[PDB]
């Protein structure tokens, strides 16, 4: 009970986090 | 109060948001056990400030469904499958009585056809199986038949046995110490002394059997069965 | 005959592009003023026949088809009067008709879950789903041209453009066709609020995307008259950009 | 005689999952509409279908393992009711129990392969047999048991142990049935908001599992 | 790997935040809602010193509470909401029987009249939809009415159908082939041959009807996920696209009910 073990869903989660961070930066930096 | 209802609704909103966050976190970790179909039943269902009150020594069945603000006295039993339900008005249950198996107490949940009458249950009152007492006031020391269908406006005074399968109609008063059965209920005979003594002993015997159940009803849940159901193939 | 999503894409997506194409052709390639006559009579006929034919239909898709034909006539009113205001009214009418058609076809697709076919199946819909009933009634009134809604503004400014060029017969025929057009719309209304059939058809709930689009369009239709400046300014800029 | 019983070591005792209120039979998954209040004690099996605005109270055991069960819009089935359907009926009509709009069925209603029309309030301890047709706008007094095949004429309220005509109905009395149905609907709507979707009981199960092994 | 561990960590943070927020929301309510507990109900449990003797081939509903000293024969099943409250005397249940939904079978406390005998249940007998049994001694091949209230001392023999809603009184014995019904005993009619065949057919049919409920209520959670996924996946079909792809979508074997519970046999 320490690793998700689903290497495909992990990429989706990190991509969603990157999308949220990019949207926030777009709102602030612009 | 309206102010309390707003706080209660905000509590719903925050609680469901918290559960949604918990489900997102759990699902994000790679485990789905929230999808289980556990029977989400409570034996003490409450609405707003109508939480039920159960005495410490009272016996309530696990399958019993007490909904509303039912007051339950000391030593009275709440048996299997009973549907004690008071929402529009209170339900009064005395001490030492026994709401038997597959029973239910109504309060005439609707609003039409007049006001709603609260249900009073006295001490040492023997309620028969499959009872549908419907907004009727019954005080201590009486017997209710097996499958009686009492309606509202029915006042059964002291020692007033009801025959099994009776259909006591609305606004009908049952005098003291006599049986009242049939379809519709009709006077049968007068209650004798030995039947009164039987009434007196029956409540005590059923209450004693009730605490006999209750002593072993709060036992640990036999974790071996829980371990077995997990490893089911 | 065509599937419901196909008809939803039709009569909105093709008509907008074809009308822009007709604008480009009409403004530049037509200087003999001979297309005023061909648009005049054909738009009048479209108005009259759509209004007189949609009242006799009992299905839903046929009613939407004839309503589309009538609104095409209403929009084509703008071609006959060739001025900046005429093209402005034409474009505003196209925009409003597109929004109302999207909303109406969202309604139709919503009831398509249980295979709605006729107009009588949507009986007593104010009881099963009151809010969807209100939305459909509002959209139908917007089709009718009732003042306190979008769709009335488009017809209003189309009539203004028609009267600007002195085509007084266009205004009168527009008024009369609107009068008959509202009648069968209200007839649709009666069977969906007032009279309750013996047998009720139950519709399963909708999904989030259709509901969100429907809510957005319904709030646009009702509250359009409060703040219509952006659409008018877009349309005035678009009409002038054909030349400069 | 046999008098032989074989105990099983895999016998299930104290199912922690509870009851699994929804019980599907292959394709026959019980469909329930949203805004239909179904109490947790209710057992739904077979092809039972509950429409919107309806309400089912605790103790009901609706199962459609033989024929589909239909509950109409704004129709409530009270607590401890038992409904069912048969493969065939003595009347010759299809043996499926269907409850139309605005019908109050009342507690301990023993429905089975019946046919109830709109505005057909039913009293308690009703023992409706198969093939019975309670025509529109009728009242059934508490304790009424009608024999199979018997029908209730419109606008007539019946009572007693057998199907017995009691008295006629007036318009004012007739019009109160939809009001009763919508009042029960309002009460069920009040009760529905008490419990949210996706109960948090799984935390208790996970804690219990963590307390012993994994 | 490292990404998986980081995602597990952030999931744990989110779960903790959600738990704290849920606790705060519950606190804001004023503690007016009773939180849900896991399960206090036991499908069958001992009463004083003896556990029920349930056969291996018995379907017992988890809602049903077959408590105390109750003996169940082969093939017989207990349906949902049925209470076998046997606490003083044994409840001998025959083979292939069925005590239906919301039904109660109770034994008097050995002295309801002085010479109380235990509630004996015959084999190949049906009770029917929430009947009331209190000290009855039903024998083989009988029908009990829906919601019937067979009281103490009632000895119903074979082929002794009781009309629904009946209220057979104390110590009443019905001869074979009678249809006694109504609030009193009140003999109505004689049991014809076809009605006997119907009773036997119902008793035989519910035996094979109980097997699907047994195989469904006992499903594990992992099996339930697969079952729901398959049910949703194959809810509706399309001959056009399937034929175009050259494939045929057949129902999975787990989604096939046995032919004996069909309306009379429709293998196709
Ligand atoms: C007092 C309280 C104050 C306030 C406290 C503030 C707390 C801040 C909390 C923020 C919560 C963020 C919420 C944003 C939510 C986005 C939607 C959730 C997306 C989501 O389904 O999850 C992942 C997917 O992943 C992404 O598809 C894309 C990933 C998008 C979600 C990733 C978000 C990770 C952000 C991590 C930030 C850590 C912040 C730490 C906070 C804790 C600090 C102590 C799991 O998919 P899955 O295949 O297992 O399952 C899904 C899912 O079940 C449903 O969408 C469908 O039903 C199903 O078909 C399937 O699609
Ligand atoms: C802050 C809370 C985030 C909570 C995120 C979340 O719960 O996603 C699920 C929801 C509903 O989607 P499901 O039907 O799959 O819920 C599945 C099931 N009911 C479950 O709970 O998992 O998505 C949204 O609408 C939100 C879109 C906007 C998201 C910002
Ligand atoms: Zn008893």
């Amino acid at each position: 009970p320490k690793v998700s073990e689903d290497k495909n869903r992990n990429y989706a989660v990190v991509a969603g986090v990157v999308a949220i961070v990019g949207s926030i930066g777009w709102y602030l930096k612009a | 109060g309206t102010l309390g209802r707003a706080f209660y609704s905000v509590g719903f909103w925050i609680r469901e948001t918290g559960q949604a966050l918990d489900r997102l976190g759990c699902r994000l970790q790679g485990k789905n056990y929230f999808r289980e179909q556990l029977s989400r039943h409570r034996t003490l269902m409450n609405v707003f400030d109508k939480a039920p009150i159960v005495d410490k020594e009272a016996f309530v069945a696990p399958s019993a469904s007490v909904i509303g603000d039912v007051h339950i006295g000391r030593g009275s039993s709440i048996w299997y499958g009973c549907v004690l339900r008071g929402d529009v008005n209170t339900v009064s249950v005395g001490s030492g009585t026994n709401i038997q198996d597959n029973s239910l107490v109504h309060v005439a949940k609707s609003n039409l056809s007049g006001k709603v009458h609260p249900t009073i249950i006295g001490d040492n009152v023997t309620i028969g199986h499959s009872a549908v007492l419907h907004g009727c006031t019954v005080e201590d020391e009486t017997f209710i038949g097996m499958g009686a269908t009492l309606l509202d406006g029915v006042v059964v005074e002291k020692h007033g046995m009801v025959a099994a399968g009776a259909l006591v109609r609305q606004n009908t008063r049952i005098p003291s110490g006599e049986v009242w059965g049939g379809n519709p209920a009709r006077f049968l005979r007068k209650l004798t002394d030995e039947e009164i003594a039987f009434i007196s002993q029956s409540a005590t015997n059923y209450s004693n059997l009730a605490q006999a159940h209750a002593a072993e009803n709060a036992k640990p849940l036999n974790v071996i069965e829980f371990e077995k159901v997990l490893r089911k193939k | 005959g065509s599937p419901t999503p196909v008809t939803a894409f039709l009569s909105i997506a093709p008509k907008i592009s074809i009308f822009a194409n007709i604008l480009r052709v009409f403004i530049y390639g037509s200087y003999g003023a001979t297309l005023q006559q061909i648009f005049f009579f054909c738009s009048i006929a479209s108005m009259i026949l759509g209004a007189l034919a949609a009242m006799a239909q009992t299905k839903v898709k046929r009613l939407l088809a004839y309503s589309s034909i009538g609104h095409v006539g209403y929009i084509c009113i703008g071609f006959s009067c060739g001025t900046i205001e005429g093209i402005q009214s034409l474009l505003i009418g196209i925009f409003i008709y597109a929004l109302m058609t999207m909303d109406a076809f969202a309604i139709v697709l919503a009831l398509r879950q249980t295979r709605v076919k006729y107009i009588a199946d949507l009986g007593a819909l104010a009881k099963t789903n009151p809010i969807l009933a209100i939305t459909f009634s509002i959209t139908m009134f917007s089709y009718a041209g009732i003042p306190p809604l979008a769709g009335f503004c488009s017809k209003f400014y189309l009539f203004f453009a028609a009267l600007g060029c002195g085509a007084y017969f266009l205004a009168l025929v527009g008024v009369v066709t609107s009068v008959i057009g509202c009648f069968y719309y209200i007839r649709l209304v009666k069977r969906m609020f007032f009279d309750t059939p013996r047998t009720w058809i139950l519709y399963e709930p909708m999904d989030r995307n259709k509901s969100l689009l429907l809510a957005m369009t319904s709030f646009f239709i009702t509250l359009f008259l409060l703040y219509p400046s952006p659409l008018f300014s877009v349309t005035h800029q678009m009409a002038l950009s054909l030349y400069l | 005689p046999k008098s032989q019983v074989t105990p099983s070591p895999d016998r299930v005792k104290w199912d922690y999952r509870g009851q699994r209120q929804i019980i599907p039979l292959g394709q026959w998954l019980p469909k329930v509409a949203v805004d239909a209040y179904v109490a947790p004690n209710v057992v739904l099996a077979g092809q039972v279908t509950v429409w919107d605005g309806s309400s089912v109270w605790n103790g009901a055991v609706l199962r459609g393992d033989l024929n589909k069960i239909t509950v109409g819009f704004c129709s409530n089935v009270q607590e401890r009711c038992v409904v069912h359907a048969a493969w065939s009926s003595p009347t010759g009509l299809p043996a499926q129990t269907l409850i139309d709009r605005y019908v109050t069925v009342g507690a301990y209603s023993l429905l089975r392969s019946c046919t109830i029309e709109p505005e057909c309030i039913i009293g308690q301890h009703s023992i409706l047999m198969e093939g019975s047709l309670v025509e529109t706008r009728s009242i059934l007094e508490a304790g009424s048991v009608l024999p199979p095949g018997r029908r209730i004429p419109s606008g007539e309220l019946w009572g007693g142990n057998p199907a017995r005509f009691i008295r006629t109905l007036t318009n004012e009395e007739t019009l109160e049935i939809p009001k009763l149905a919508v009042a029960i609907n309002h009460l069920s709507g009040d009760y529905f908001s008490e419990f949210l979707p996706y109960s948090t009981i799984y935390l208790e199960v996970e804690k219990f599992k963590k307390s012993l092994g994994i | 790997g490292t990404l998986g561990r980081a995602i597990y960590t952030v999931g744990n943070w989110i779960r903790g935040t959600g738990q704290a927020l849920d606790r705060v929301g519950s606190l804001l309510q004023g503690s007016h809602r009773i939180e849900e507990h896991l399960s206090r109900h036991r499908t069958l449990m001992n009463v004083f010193d003896k556990s029920p003797l349930v056969d291996k081939d018995v379907f017992v509903a988890p809602s049903a509470s077959v408590i105390g000293d109750v003996q169940i024969g082969k093939g017989s099943s207990i349906w949902y909401g049925c209470v076998l409250r046997g606490d003083v005397n044994n409840i001998s249940v025959g083979s292939g029987t069925n005590i239906q939904d919301n039904t109660l079978v109770h034994v008097a406390k050995t002295n309801i009249s002085g010479k109380v005998l235990p509630t004996l249940i015959g084999d190949n007998v049906t009770v029917g939809h929430s009947a009331v049994i209190h000290g009855c001694t039903v024998e083989d091949d009988a029908f009990v009415g829906m919601g019937a209230t067979l009281l103490d001392g009632v000895v119903v023999e074979k082929h002794a159908m009781v009309a629904a809603g009946s209220l057979v009184k104390q110590n009443t014995r019905i001869p074979s082939g009678e249809v006694w019904g109504g609030n009193p005993a009140k003999f109505m009619r004689k049991l014809t041959d076809e009605e006997i065949v119907y009773i036997s057919q119902s008793a035989k049919n519910y035996i094979n009807l109980a097997q699907i409920h047994a195989s469904e209520n006992s499903k594990s959670f992992e099996q339930i996920e697969v079952e729901r996924a398959l049910r949703k996946k194959y809810a509706r079909k399309d001959e056009d696209y399937d034929s175009m792809l050259g494939i045929t979508r057949e129902t999975p074997p787990e989604l096939i009910l046995p032919d004996n519970v069909l309306p009379g046999g429709k293998p196709v």
